[PDB]
Order: structure tokens, then C-alpha cells, then sequence
């Protein structure tokens, strides 16, 4: 298959080399909802007023991006975004800047936070949470090939589309890079012990957090969890894990593998790549091609009712959007 | 029982990404 992936490479290079730049502009759309918010910055649910389609708009305050240092990171965000294209990936349709703020336009996914529908039905059945699994790795697997690490896996940040399949948001600690890195990013509960040991790592750390998804989608709960971080870091570091008696023997056995603290042993850092996974037991049924393609019936469609329905996010509190008169930090994001 | 700790603990809602 590294035929395909070759020219997605080029496709890539191509618009990572020379990104697209102010593709929009903020009258041309009508604020209507916000969707989610995040450590800073909101998306709001937006209606394009000449097409009239509807998207799902990022906003960042360039002021909290540069007081929280996350200058780098945000224009890692954006250019990453607007360079991948995969299925399993959220699309980015436009990007423009004011005086005030930073703004990403994509594709809006009705289906809701798998977040959500994971805390209210409690956990997904192992037929169900192997269909999303599938779509990670498949995903990972496009990421890595052009040396990019995600970083920031959690149901938080998967989205379902009307099909019931997975679309992966949130690219803000995306990275390109060839060898190791070493910033402290991600959320607790998914951190992989070698970033909490700072011990500088490299793409093993999103194998480590399929292994923490897979899971949460199964259990219901994540591997490790307390009420303060430090403490969820202990029980990481410590690497012991407890599996639920409903969990099946493959599943455990995949798990031990992908929640590996030795790195020399964690399955997609071996020899063989991610085919150790793709090759486990607990996948044999998994058809990756019609995955890919899409063929496969999911197990779960969310309900929709029309275009703009929001009935699958929760309610947040509304908040202007402030544009100043003068241009700030205008140096610092030239290249957004 | 695991699931009583967790849905007792305080990060049962949206956790918020770190950059410490
Ligand atoms: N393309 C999208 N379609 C629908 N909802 C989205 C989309 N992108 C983000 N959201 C919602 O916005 C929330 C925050 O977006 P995200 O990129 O994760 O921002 P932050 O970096 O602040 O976490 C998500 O968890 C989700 O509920
Ligand atoms: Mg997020
Ligand atoms: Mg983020």
C-alpha cells in the first residue's frame, strides 16, 4: 500500500512547502452557535451566506495564543491542517486572520463529540469500539508517513459524521519532525510515560494513546484516573493496568502491547510498524480496504435532523467576538 | 466497583489539553 501513501507525500509536500493563505473573510459568514470550546479559543457553528452550506469555525484570540506561548503550535495547527487530506480527517475549507483573531474554517460534523455518546451509553461493545479503533490506526498511519505526530488523541477530539464514521479534529499539537521532540502537551489521562518522564519521544507516543482510546471506548473509563493530574501521572509512569472481566482475551492482549511503558517493545515502534497491529487477533474481521473505502455499515448513526442541527452538541455560553481597531501581534502570525 | 470510583472522580467531563 505504500504506493498510495507515496503520492499523498506529494500532495502533502506540495501545500506544506507553500501554504494557502486568507482564503476568507468574516463577513461572509453568519455566526449562529458555539460547538465546543478548549483549553482558549471556541468553535462556533457558521453559515456560509453565497453557497449557503454551514462549517464549523475556530476562533483563536491571537492575545491568549502568545500569553499561553502557543504561537509555534497554532501555526503548526494551521499549517498541518490545510496540507492533509485523508477520510478519516476533519477538512479545513478556509483560514483568515482580523486584527484580533485567527480563524479556521472547516467542515462541519454534525454527529457530535464521540465523547458524548460514549459517556451517555456508558461503553461501546468491542464489534463497535474495534470500528472506530480501525479508523485510527488507519489514520496514524497516514500521519506518520509524512513524519507528523498527533499528539492529542481523546474522544474530545473525534468527531462522527452522519455515516457514523470518525473524523478527527483539533491538529493543535500536531508537529512534523524527524526524530524526537520534547514539550509537555496532550491531556493527563492519555500522556505516555516517557513525556511525563521528559525523556524527549517521537511517534510511539500516539500508539500509546489508541492503546488509552481503545480502552476508554471499551471500558467506559480510562486505564489510569484520579481527580489530579499528578496523580494520574504516577499510576502511568507505574504501568500497571486492570483489565475489566467482560474484556475479550485478543483485547487484553492488544492492549498489553499498545500500553507498553518499553518503548523497544510498544507495537507500532517494532520492526514490522504499525502491521503488528493491523495483523493482531482482535482485528482479523477488520476488512481494512472497505474501511478505507467506507463500505462498511457502522454501528451506530447518529440522529440528524436538516442541515444546522446542533441537537448532537452540548449548550455553551455565547460570548461576543471582539475585533479590535488595531492590529495585534501582526509579526508573529505573518504566515497564518 | 472501578466504574462507582470513576463516575465519583472529579474528570468524568470534558478534560481540557495541558501545556505545562
Ligand atoms: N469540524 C468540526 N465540526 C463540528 N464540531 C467541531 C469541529 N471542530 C471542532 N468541533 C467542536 O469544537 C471542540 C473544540 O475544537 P478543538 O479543535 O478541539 O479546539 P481546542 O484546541 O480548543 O480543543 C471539539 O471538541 C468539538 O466539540
Ligand atoms: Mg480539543
Ligand atoms: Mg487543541
Amino acid at each position: 500500500v505504500k504506493e498510495f501513501l507515496a503520492k499523498a507525500k506529494e500532495d502533502f509536500l506540495k501545500k506544506w512547502e507553500t501554504p494557502s493563505q486568507n482564503t476568507a473573510q468574516l463577513d461572509q459568514f453568519d455566526r449562529i452557535k458555539t460547538l465546543g470550546t478548549g483549553s482558549f479559543g471556541r468553535v462556533m457553528l457558521v453559515k456560509h451566506k453565497e453557497s449557503g452550506n454551514h462549517y464549523a469555525m475556530k476562533i483563536l484570540d491571537k492575545q491568549k495564543v502568545v500569553k499561553l506561548k502557543q504561537i509555534e503550535h497554532t501555526l503548526n495547527e494551521k499549517r498541518i491542517l490545510q496540507a492533509v487530506n485523508f477520510p478519516f480527517l476533519v477538512k479545513l475549507e478556509f483560514s483568515f486572520k482580523d486584527n484580533s483573531n485567527l480563524y479556521m474554517v472547516m467542515e462541519y460534523v454534525a454527529g457530535g463529540e464521540m465523547f458524548s455518546h460514549l459517556r451517555r451509553i456508558g461503553r461501546f461493545s468491542e464489534p463497535h469500539a474495534r470500528f472506530y479503533a480501525a479508523q485510527i490506526v488507519l489514520t496514524f498511519e497516514y500521519l506518520h508517513s509524512l513524519d507528523l505526530i498527533y499528539r492529542d488523541l481523546k474522544p474530545e477530539n473525534l468527531l462522527i459524521d452522519q455515516q457514523g464514521y470518525i473524523q478527527v479534529t483539533d491538529f493543535g499539537f500536531a508537529k512534523r519532525v524527524k526524530g524526537r521532540t520534547w514539550t509537555l502537551c496532550g491531556t493527563p489521562e492519555y500522556l505516555a510515560p516517557e513525556i511525563i518522564l521528559s525523556k524527549g519521544y517521537n511517534k510511539a507516543v500516539d500508539w500509546w494513546a489508541l492503546g488509552v482510546l481503545i480502552y476508554e471506548m471499551a471500558a467506559g473509563y480510562p486505564p489510569f484516573f484520579a481527580d489530579q493530574p499528578i496523580q494520574i501521572y504516577e499510576k502511568i509512569v507505574s504501568g500497571k493496568v486492570r483489565f475489566p472481566s467482560h474484556f475479550s482475551s485478543d483485547l487484553k492482549d492488544l492492549l498489553r502491547n499498545l500500553l507498553q511503558v518499553d518503548l523497544t517493545k510498544r507495537f507500532g515502534n517494532l520492526k514490522n510498524g504499525v502491521n503488528d497491529i493491523k495483523n493482531h487477533k482482535w482485528f482479523a474481521t477488520t476488512d481494512w480496504i472497505a474501511i478505507y473505502q467506507r463500505k462498511v455499515e457502522a454501528p451506530f448513526i447518529p440522529k440528524f435532523k436538516g442541515p444546522g442541527d446542533t441537537s448532537n452538541f452540548d449548550d455553551y455560553e455565547e460570548e461576543e467576538i471582539r475585533v479590535s481597531i488595531n492590529e495585534k501581534c501582526g509579526k508573529e502570525f505573518t504566515e497564518f | 466497583t472501578t466504574y462507582a470510583d470513576f463516575i465519583a472522580s472529579g474528570r468524568t467531563g470534558r478534560r481540557a489539553s495541558i501545556h505545562d
